[PDB]
Parts: structure tokens; sequence; C-alpha cells
């Protein structure tokens, strides 16, 4: 089907100061941050879109910390407690009444293992939308 | 679209 406008080029979730004594047992994670994505003006024709993410994971799994800090993943989460890593897919039905469309998730900082070491946290998740 | 993610371990 024919492409929506993305009107969210790109967003920044910033975690903050996180403290490695309170990520020391494994599952340990920070608390969740909002980031959503915004489709607007959907084409006559167009009823889903669906989002794709990329980016590179370790050996958990989840988004890899080009960071830093050790023993840290990046976790990307849907509305329904879903974890997106990398080529996960997350489709939306578009609001007919306003031809747009909205993917609200939330991020985190997790690890998996444990030990979290001090240092940075830098990561980057790429979505692209396709339109059915 | 893009989603950086940045942050501090202290
Ligand atoms: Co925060």
């Amino acid at each position: 089907a024919k492409p929506c406008t993305v009107s969210t080029t790109n967003a920044t979730v910033d975690l903050g100061d996180l403290y490695s004594f309170s990520l020391m047992s494994a599952g340990a994670a920070s608390a969740w941050h909002d980031v959503a994505l915004e489709l607007t003006n959907c084409p006559v024709g167009t009823s889903r879109v669906t989002a794709s993410f990329s980016g590179a994971a370790d050996s958990t799994g989840y988004y890899k910390n080009q960071g830093t800090a050790q023993n840290i993943q990046l976790e990307l989460q849907d509305d329904s407690g879903n974890t997106l890593n990398t080529g996960a897919t997350k489709t939306v039905q578009v609001d007919d009444s306003s031809q747009s469309a909205h993917f609200p998730l939330q991020v985190r900082a997790l690890t998996v293992n444990g030990g979290a070491t001090q240092g940075t946290i830098e990561a980057v998740i790429s979505i692209t939308y396709t339109y059915s | 679209s893009r989603i950086r993610i940045r942050g501090y371990v202290r």
C-alpha cells in the first residue's frame, strides 16, 4: 500500500544516571522510558503500518551497549509487553478518522547477567515501515 | 526513524 508520512524521524531516550549498586543482581533493570513513533497522512488504501526494528544485538539477544558500561543490555517493548529485539516487527491499524498511526513504545536498560559496571550507555535502534 | 538511547552507569 502507499506510505504514510513519518512524523518521528529521530527520538532520544536519556536514561540519566543509573547506579551499578542497583544493577548488580541478574535481571535488574532501569525504569521504563516512553518513546512514541507517529505516522500521519496515511493515503487511501493503507489500513495498517508495520514497523521493523534493527540494530546490533549482544549475546543476550537484546541491543548491545555501544558505550563502556559492561553487562548492560537495552530493551525495547511494545504495548503488549513484547520485547522488540533486532528483526522484530510491530503492526498497528490506521485510525481512519485521522488517517494516522501511533506506536507507543518503552525503553529500559537491563542487566541480564548482573554485575553491571560503570561507564557510558549508548545505542541506536533503527525503524523501517511497510504499509498494507 | 532512529531511536537513540543514552545514559551513564555510576
Ligand atoms: Co529515567
